[PDB]
């Protein structure tokens, strides 16, 4: 979890969400999957 | 043993690489490459 | 010796190194001029947050060890080193270090602990003398 | 950090020191950190708590390690036999009588 949650994408998706949560009251981000051959979290796969 | 190298990066060398510790096998990899092209409004000066 | 590990590589001809690369993830922290700079401060951080116990002193010596050239720094850094190797923790860089130190170094604990056994044999000789008393009886 | 949390909330008692060493053990590369992390490890295994990762750890340490408490406690018995030899000498006194 700590692995594919280090990248900047994870940090950002949240802050935007929060920024939005504050001003409008809502916010969100998603999770997706695809293949990495070099430095995969596991199974030639990662989550983001 | 067991070390890996970019086919792309070791072009003209391989010969020199085999006369040192040749070995073989193959595998496919998601790399990601970048290309800086130069441009004016009129045409393109340096591509890819 | 018949064992070893942790050697570096050349990787002769231009542009080569294993594709098992990324072993380093990226974090951030105060900008340092160089490495020796970081190690220096990283020890200071370690001081203060540690009691005047033993581990403290090593840090300390470590600190002098890391200091960069000077009339002052050299002499003390030099003592700090001497001390540390003789502490047995340093494990010499070996530019000479072992020779001058590791010698007399190995010599004392040996001497003593080893002299105590030489005389400890006399502790048994005392036993042997009592045995002589038995023989006398 | 989980160890740092554990420090401070703990007295300068024994369990403290281990945490401490544990701390140096966890530190990541450096001129400084390496040497001390290395001591911290050496200490911890020789504390007998570490239980070596075994990349070599046991050999250099566990040896002289096992050697001391053994030596002493085991030397004390070698000479403790002399404590009985003293008894044996008194027995000799009895034999003398």
């Amino acid at each position: 979890y700590r692995t594919d949650m280090r990248h900047n994408t994870a940090k950002i998706a949240v802050n935007i969400a929060v920024r939005e949560q504050i001003e409008a009251g809502v916010g969100a981000w998603r999770l997706v999957t695809d293949y990495e051959d070099q430095s995969p979290t596991s199974n030639n796969q990662v989550i983001r | 043993p067991v070390s890996y190298f970019k086919r792309d990066i070791k072009d003209v060398i391989d010969d020199l690489a085999d006369s040192g510790f040749i070995k073989i096998a193959e595998r496919q990899i998601k790399r990601r490459r970048v290309y800086k092209s130069i441009i004016t409004c009129t045409a393109v000066l340096k591509d890819k | 010796m018949a064992e070893v590990v942790d050697l570096a590589t050349g990787e002769k001809q231009v542009l080569n190194d294993i594709r098992g690369r990324y072993e380093c993830y990226t974090d951030v922290g105060p900008s340092f001029q160089s490495m020796k700079q970081q190690n220096r401060a990283e020890i200071l951080e370690l001081l203060g947050k540690t009691p005047q116990g033993t581990p403290e002193y090593q840090l300390l010596l470590l600190q002098y060890f890391t200091l960069l050239d000077g009339k002052g720094v050299e002499m003390m850094r030099d003592y700090a080193n001497k001390q540390l190797i003789q502490m047995g923790v340093k494990k010499p860089e070996t530019p000479e270090e072992q020779q001058w130190l590791v010698e007399a170094q190995q010599a004392k604990q040996g001497q003593q602990d080893p002299a105590m056994v030489q005389a400890q044999g006399v502790l048994l000789q005392g036993q042997a003398e009592l045995a002589k008393a038995q023989n006398q009886t």
